[PDB]
């Protein structure tokens, strides 16, 4: 029998924090949650905040107070407000000497209190906090903590702008910061307070003086980080562009950091170079165009560009020596977007001014992306190499966008350097410089307009002339080739100059990913000009597969590459080649088919199955993007598959593999699967009747999508559709929330039925009431994806009322339930993330069954505080009115639903 | 108990995957259901490394406000953390700053890994290029998929390395 006394809380906390027993930690935390909510918490928490106890113990006391105040306000009698206010102040004054962690939590507490009575009961909170805390250092640091945390809690509280009260905070900050006698600690806290208050709707114009102090503070090591933060938050404000005049005052201030930046780079001072870069990039990436329009200031914007160019080209490598360069990329891109954004009279002037800058940037970027010497790279940490890889991806993306603006000359310049480096000048061999240039080409190779290509042919010719003595170089060569995948399709004559190189690299285990992904790309892009290479490719592939050279993922890309290849060969050649390739695996499967139930077999079984599905994903003779080979293969394989199912029935992973085979084969041949319909339905129907799984519903949905209007083959699918719906409905009664995944596929299936073939709902063998009922309950599920699927169903249902579907409008005898479920979600029962899905249901109610909706909604909102208790009848009526307009568009219904849900929650 | 145990606090919005992640590491199976957590549930998690054994006491906190429990209070004595968000939900990401703000209030400078979960879902709504979190030395980001098992171990490896000040650590 343990009551909530200090003694027992302490024991509890000690347990939670120090007893290594897990079961015990969990037990203590549960009890501590109870103690926190108990009204004893109002007595024992002040006892925990005694100098008598350890800091983590005291902490809980303040933690409890903040939670009771911010989350159980209604349980606080008004006669307690002032005395609570006073006690928090007292303890805050006392903890100025003690733990800063507790001091913070205490401040957060007094800040919640403040925000809760600030408009009505406590008229001038901010002004009173200042007056009270004055009349020494501790008191000051305290008030600053309180004033910093206050605006932070304002951004996350639920239930009149605080910004307006900032006019009282600022004067004090200016005063404290511009005075000589203040300590560094007070100053750092003054710069942090400023960052918190700037993060609100405080006009830039009114921050100017603190912006200037922050800048002066940068030269002090102690205040640097705080200033940098305070300054970036000022400039990065959403409203900041509105005050252009102040933006003009900011340019000289940022430029004034040039010397500090240089010195910092000379000294290898990372944190500082990084700080100034962030400042400079904040000004540019946000207010670039406002600065470009103010043509009278073009000289300064130019200096700012130079400064950011300086940070991009810092000596060394990104991850290991220079964090600063990476932060300059988002800027280079916005400048490009801006330059291309105006009429030629302005565009050409700036394109003239900034073209040479982007050529420099390309030179700089190519040098920074260049790998280090083999020895150097060998000592780079695993995380460092990873960071470098991502950094290349980022540079690649920016390099691509630069090509948009430079275009033609870029490709010529690159082609020259590469060719000059390979055939004209014998210099110290650096595969690194060769790889950088090729990498530049690779990043742009997909975005080459089909107009100019004088460079492509030349480059394609230089590729076989390159030395492949390094994995990286071999990988880059391979990637460049695949990037020219589309370009080759148009120039089949060039295929011969690259295909051999790619095929060669297929055997090298270390180039698997690049090699295989390029083969696949080439096969996909030039299906029609590969027939004369098909056998050789099949030969190399089979050999490489025979030897464990590629991992299963790459093996799937191979099967895909091959499918693309065979799809353009004459029927008899497709057969002959297919047999030589799959016969062994089918036989192997047969030997694996007459074996035990061990995993080693499982792995093998799954592999062969995935090989088949991947090949059939890619092989289409009808080019949708004499019988069908795939169909025959399926027919002759079916007996084997069934044998597999019989012995592996209970295994979900193996079953999925079989499902994937057909899932993949169906999307490949859309009408030409007709012969496989009857057999597949029995299989899918038997599967689901034994063990219900979501892929079975998905497969069914695909058949429905295809053969709906094909009466000749649809009958068996109709049976399946009904059978699967009968089982999912029985299942749903029993486990209303046990299979969100199945409910999800179920809803999508039903939505496909309504989309493609509504008359399916007029079958009396299908329980239309049940379905509608399941649908509405689904709307309340925890799993967002299941709820999205549900909204999907109603969006294909409501358009079918009075659309030759009697059963459709019949279920609008239950229509007001749907409206209720939708209003409960918008009220705050569903995640804000799903709001656009419920708005879609509303839109569908207003446009297709408006008469009903209006009676429905007038009634549903009648009960006081229905969606949310936070609502007012006036707000309820306004919403009811807006949503009853007959011409509203999804765009508007979404905007009002969002506005409304916001009022319901806070 | 030849090796220490680090306190790892797992934080983030409701339904992001916190519990499913942890659970997959502990049993291997992926839970399809979303059963909100109430307060916290501390689960021990151990990994064998090429230098020895690393033990973690994952403090799986609750993302839903209504079930927050002792949110600030679970952070005490943390040696590190993991902030999680849904890559298919813009709201779980816009909230990352608030979760981070509170961890810092209790523990400062502890290593933190930010994970974007559910990247296996075809329609992503938060592109990995947007992440600016890892711009700090004790901060890192990762695209993870508790469902597809993608970058499953990355966060724990990074943290482990930072904690034992040894970039050479590798899980065995
Ligand atoms: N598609 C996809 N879904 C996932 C992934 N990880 C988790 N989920 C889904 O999210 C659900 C689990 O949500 P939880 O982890 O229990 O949510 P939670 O973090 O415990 O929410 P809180 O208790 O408030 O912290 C599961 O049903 C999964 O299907 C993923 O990587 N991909
Ligand atoms: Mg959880």
């Amino acid at each position: 029998a343990l009551d909530f006394t200090v003694e027992n809380v302490e024991k509890a906390l000690h347990q939670l924090y120090y007893d290594p027993n897990i079961e015990n930690k969990n037990l203590a935390q549960k009890w501590l949650m109870q103690a926190q909510v108990s009204p004893q918490a109002w007595h024992f928490s002040w006892q925990l905040l005694q100098p008598d106890k350890v800091p983590e113990i005291q902490y809980f006391g303040a933690s409890a107070l903040h939670i009771k105040i911010s989350r159980y306000w209604s349980d606080i009698p008004t006669d307690q407000y002032e005395s609570l206010k006073a006690q928090l102040f007292t303890q805050i004054t006392r903890f100025a000497s003690g733990s800063k962690i507790v001091l913070t939590r205490l401040c957060v507490a007094l800040a919640s209190l403040a925000l809760s009575m600030m408009p009505d009961a406590w008229p001038c909170a901010v002004a009173d906090m200042v007056r009270l805390f004055q009349a020494g250092q501790g008191r000051c640091l305290a008030l600053l903590e309180l004033l910093t945390v206050l605006p932070e809690e304002f951004q996350t509280s639920r239930l009149t702008s605080l910004a307006v009260e900032c006019g009282a905070v600022f004067p004090l900050l200016e005063q404290l910061l511009q005075q000589p006698s203040s300590p560094s600690c007070v100053r750092q806290k003054v710069l942090k307070c400023f960052s918190s208050w700037v993060q609100l709707e405080v006009p830039l114009q009114d921050c100017e003086a603190l912006i200037q102090a922050a800048f002066a503070a940068l030269q002090d090591s102690e205040l640097f980080d705080s200033s940098v933060e305070a300054i970036v938050n000022a400039i990065s404000q959403p409203d900041a562009q509105r005050y252009v005049n102040t933006l003009l005052k900011l340019i000289p201030l940022v430029l004034g950091l040039q010397e500090q930046l240089r010195q910092a780079v000379q000294n290898g001072d990372m944190e500082t170079s990084h700080g100034i870069c962030r400042i400079a990039v904040a000004l540019g990436e946000n207010h670039s165009r406002a600065l470009l329009d103010q043509v009278e200031h073009w000289q300064s914007f130019l200096a700012l560009v130079n400064m950011i160019m300086f940070c991009t080209g810092i000596p060394g490598h990104y991850p290991v020596n220079e964090t600063t360069s990476s932060l300059t990329l988002t800027f280079w891109y916005t400048l490009q977007d801006d330059i291309l954004s105006f009429e030629a009279e302005k565009q050409a002037v700036y394109q003239q001014v900034y073209r040479p800058v982007y050529f420099q940037l390309v030179d700089v970027l190519l040098h920074k992306a260049q790998f280090p010497s083999d020895e150097e790279y060998g000592f780079w940490s695993s995380d460092e190499k990873e960071q470098f890889r991502i950094y290349r991806v980022d540079i690649s993306d920016t390099l691509m966008y630069v090509y948009e603006m430079l275009g033609a000359e870029l490709l010529s310049n690159l082609y020259d350097k590469l060719g000059r480096l390979l055939t004209s000048s014998e210099e110290p061999y650096s595969w690194q410089h060769t790889e950088a240039l090729l990498y530049g080409f690779q990043s742009i190779a997909e975005t080459i307009d089909v107009n100019y290509s004088d460079v492509v042919p030349g480059l394609i010719g230089l590729i076989p002339r390159i030395s492949i003595s390094n994995v990286q170089l071999a990988d880059t060569v391979m990637f460049t080739i695949g990037a020219l995948s589309e370009w080759l399709a148009d120039h089949p004559v060039m295929i011969n100059s690259v295909l051999p190189l790619v095929l060669h690299a297929l055997g090298n285990p270390e180039l698997s990913v690049s090699s295989v992904s390029t083969l696949k790309k080439i096969c996909r892009e030039c299906k029609y000009d590969l027939p004369p290479y098909a056998a050789n490719i099949v030969a190399v592939s089979q050999d490489v597969l025979m030897k464990q050279i590629h991992k299963t993922s790459q093996c799937m890309w191979l099967m895909q590459a091959l499918g693309f290849l065979l799809s353009a060969l004459q029927v008899e050649e497709i057969l002959k080649n297919l047999h030589s390739l799959i016969s062994p695996y089918i036989q192997q499967l047969e030997k694996l088919a007459e074996e035990i139930p061990n995993p080693s077999n499982k792995l093998a079984i799954v592999h062969i199955l995935g090989l088949l599905s991947n090949l059939f994903t890619t092989l289409d003779i009808s080019h949708h993007e004499g019988p069908n080979p795939v169909v025959v293969v399926l027919q002759q394989v079916f007996q084997l598959i069934q044998k597999v199912l019989s012995k592996w029935l209970n295994d979900a992973q193996v079953v999925e593999a079989v499902c994937a085979i057909f899932e993949k084969s169906v999307k490949t041949l859309l009408d030409d699967f007709a012969p496989m319909v009857p057999q597949l339905c029995e299989m899918l129907g038997r599967m689901y009747s034994t063990i219900p799984q979501a892929s079975a519903l998905d497969l069914t949905r695909q058949l429905v999508h295809i053969f709906a209007h094909e009466p000749a083959h649809f009958p068996p699918i109709e049976a399946l559709f009904l059978l699967v719906t009968s089982v999912t409905l029985t299942l749903f009664q029993q486990g209303p929330r046990d299979h969100p995944d199945i409910v999800d596929s179920f809803m999508q299936l039903l939505a496909q039925a309504l989309k493609r073939k509504p008359d399916l709902f007029l079958c009396e063998r299908l329980d239309v009431k049940a379905v509608f009922q399941c649908a509405v309950l689904a709307l309340k599920f925890p799993e967002a994806p299941t709820v999205k699927a549900s909204c999907g169903f109603f969006t294909e249902l409501l358009p079918r009322c009075g659309e030759v579907e009697s059963v459709g409008k019949v279920v609008q005898e239950d229509g007001r339930m749907l409206l209720i479920a939708v209003l409960e979600a918008i009220g705050g029962q569903a995640s804000r993330s799903l709001m656009d899905c419920f708005a879609d249901i509303l839109f569908a109610l207003n446009k297709h069954c408006f008469s009903l909706l209006s009676m429905w909604i007038k009634e549903a909102l009648q009960p006081p505080g229905f969606p949310s208790a936070r609502l007012s009848p006036e707000q309820k009526d306004t919403f009811s009115q807006q949503i009853l307009r007959e011409r509203v568009n999804k765009r508007r219904v979404k905007e009002m639903v969002k506005e409304f849900t916001l009022l319901c929650r806070g | 108990g030849e090796v220490p145990t680090f306190k790892l606090v797992l934080v983030g919005d409701g339904g992001t995957g916190k519990t499913t992640f942890v659970k997959r590491h502990l049993t291997g199976e992926f839970e399809k259901k979303y059963i909100a957590t109430i307060g916290v549930e501390v689960h021990p998690l151990s990994f064998y490394t090429n230098f020895g054994e690393i033990k973690f006491d994952v403090w799986d906190t609750a993302g839903l406000e209504k079930f927050g429990g002792l949110r600030d209070g679970y952070y005490i004595n943390a040696q590190c953390a993991i902030i999680m968000f849904d890559v298919t939900s813009r709201i779980t990401y816009k909230n990352v700053p608030n979760w981070h703000r509170d961890l810092v209030r209790v523990c400062e400078n502890i290593p933190i890994v930010l994970c974007g979960n559910k990247v296996d879902v075809k329609e992503r709504k938060v592109k990995a290029k947007t992440i600016t979190f890892h711009r700090k030395k004790n901060l890192q980001y990762y695209d993870i998929s508790a469902k597809s098992n993608y970058n499953f171990e990355k966060p724990f490896l990074w943290l482990a390395r930072k904690l034992a000040g040894n970039p050479q650590l590798e899980f065995v």
